[PDB]
């Protein structure tokens, strides 16, 4: 019996909508557990994300199930999705991204 | 103490144009999110649009997506709902509301009713309903208006007790008619003048009307 | 219709424990956070719950949110008659289309056991004004009763009318008990031509009449 992915720690979560202060660091997190280990991976507006086109790209971490962004700045406002997969099933939540002048 | 005060709502035709403005203060208005929920009367709560503390980002149900905007100017503390080709379903009270980092509302206007319509404005026809120990009645009849709402108040609000405001009938031809009344001892009669005052400002009409025992 | 499924009513005697559902999905409740407002007539929602299970400061321990995997629960318990209201569950949702607000469509609670009471009812004739203006409108009053259901008939002379007439739906009055209105549109001529006209107001089996006449 295998186990499709699921949120280690809901309450985590549940800062849906972040304004940030523009210089600061976002930090966005989707723990989960399956089996197999899921893998994780981001969107932006719905599109694959790596962090190539914005200044200072992204700190990833399978490690910590995290997204991390340091010096927001106007054009890292939208909305972040985070995948979580395993062949077994599929999870995903959207954080809400704004960033304040 | 936070405010927020919608403006714009009224009757418009189907197809046409509206755009609703909701007046906020008592917080740092460009730091949250915003949002505006609708209600058709009688039904549920439904969710049409938010907008982001800097107006950056946004996001529509489908029923309204292509047809309405979200805007916000922060330089006058206000946020907008511009609404285009609007259809009869559009009808609704519309609420602004705020929203925390939990993404709850923690903060409602008091709504703004919309009316989306091919029938015109009309203003009431006002009536007298005349009285006559024993209970008496006497009121005031507001006939065939449109759309909602009207106020009556007596004496210029100065009479509240033995006051009944009935709410109003929709009749077939979808207009709508109500009564207010008071209520006072038969022998009362000819103590005390009785005023009504009806307002309906969707057509900008005002009506004061005397009522008194007939003949 | 809405995104969240609630049951339309509930009901309960007061002191008794009621539990408002709240089914849903994995995009929204299994994932998102549930809110529950709670909204009295012709007002704006008030927040009862938020973050699944907190209380705002004012709403009493008797209001407690609980949900487990797709699925929320509003419990009342020590429910009073102050509780009768419309409830809504409401969560942001992960669809595919993106993030967006579903609410439930609201559960109608009924507080029980309140006193029967018979009808208050008054009618009135069309007005000199009216019959001027070359039109004749019966208005009957029908107050204080309970529980909210009641039959209106009307009568010209003394032969069953049912052609324009028009009803409201009984809604409650401030003082916990329903109003209700209702309309006969006569010609002038029928107005002047018949004995008599009567208000027919039936209530769990008792029938109150009232009488107007054109002399």
């Amino acid at each position: 019996p295998q186990q499709a992915p699921y949120w280690t720690h809901p309450q985590r979560m549940e800062k849906k909508l972040h304004a940030v202060p523009a210089g600061n660091t976002v930090k966005f997190r989707c723990p989960a557990a399956g089996n197999p280990t899921p893998t994780i991976r981001w969107l932006k507006d719905g599109q694959a994300f790596h962090g190539e086109n914005r200044i200072g790209g992204i700190r990833l971490r399978h490690q910590h199930w995290s997204l991390v962004m340091e010096s927001v700045v106007p054009s890292d406002r939208g909305t972040y999705t985070c995948l979580v997969e395993n062949a077994v099933g599929s999870i995903r939540y959207n954080y809400l991204l704004d960033v304040l002048e | 103490e936070v405010q927020l005060l919608e403006s714009g709502g009224g009757l418009v035709q189907p197809g046409g144009s509206l755009r609703l403005s909701c007046a906020a203060s008592g917080f740092t208005f460009s730091d949250y999110y915003m949002s505006w929920i609708r209600q058709a009367p009688g039904k549920g709560l439904e969710w049409v649009s938010t907008i982001s503390g800097s107006g950056g980002s946004t996001y529509y149900a489908d029923s309204v997506k292509g047809r309405f905007t979200i805007s916000r100017d922060n330089s006058k503390n206000t946020l907008y709902l511009q609404m285009n080709s609007l259809r009869a379903e559009d009808t609704a009270v519309y609420y602004c509301a705020r929203l925390t980092a939990y993404g709850h509302v923690d903060s409602w206007g008091q709504g703004t009713l919309v009316t989306v319509s091919s029938a015109s404005t009309k203003g009431p026809s006002v009536f007298p309903l005349a009285p006559s120990g024993g209970t008496a009645a006497l009121g005031c009849l507001v006939k065939d208006y449109f759309p909602e709402p009207v106020t009556v108040s007596w004496n210029s609000g100065a009479l509240t007790s033995g006051v009944h405001t009935f709410p109003a009938v929709l009749q077939s031809s979808g207009l709508y008619s109500l009564s207010s009344v008071v209520t006072v001892p038969s022998s009362s009669l000819g103590t005390q003048t009785y005023i009504c005052n009806v307002n309906h400002k969707p057509s900008n009409t005002k009506v004061d009307k005397r009522v008194e025992p007939k003949s | 219709q809405s995104v969240l499924t609630q049951p339309p009513s509930a009901s309960g005697t007061p002191g008794q424990r009621v539990t408002i559902s709240c089914s849903g999905s994995s995009s929204n409740i299994g994932t998102n956070t549930v809110n529950w407002y709670q909204q009295l007539p012709g007002t704006a929602p008030k927040l009862l719950i938020y973050r699944n299970y907190q209380r705002p400061s004012g709403v009493p321990d008797r209001f407690s949110g609980s949900k487990s995997g797709t699925s929320a629960s509003l419990a009342i318990s020590g429910l009073r008659s102050e509780d009768e209201a419309d409830y809504y569950c409401a969560a942001w949702d992960d669809s595919l289309s993106g993030p967006h607000v579903v609410f439930g469509g609201g559960t109608k609670l009924t507080v029980l056991g309140q006193p029967k009471a018979a009808p208050s009812v008054t009618l009135f004739p069309p007005s000199s004004e009216e019959l001027q203006a070359n039109k004749a409108t019966l208005v009957c009053l029908i107050s204080d009763f309970y529980p909210g259901a009641v039959t209106v008939a009307w009568k010209a002379d003394s032969s069953p009318v049912k052609a324009g007439v028009e009803t409201t739906t009984p809604s409650k009055q401030s003082n916990n008990k329903y109003a209700a209105s209702s309309y006969l549109s006569l010609t002038p001529e029928q107005w002047k031509s018949h004995r008599s006209y009567s208000c027919q107001v039936t209530h769990e089996g008792s029938t109150v009449e009232k009488t107007v006449a054109p002399t």
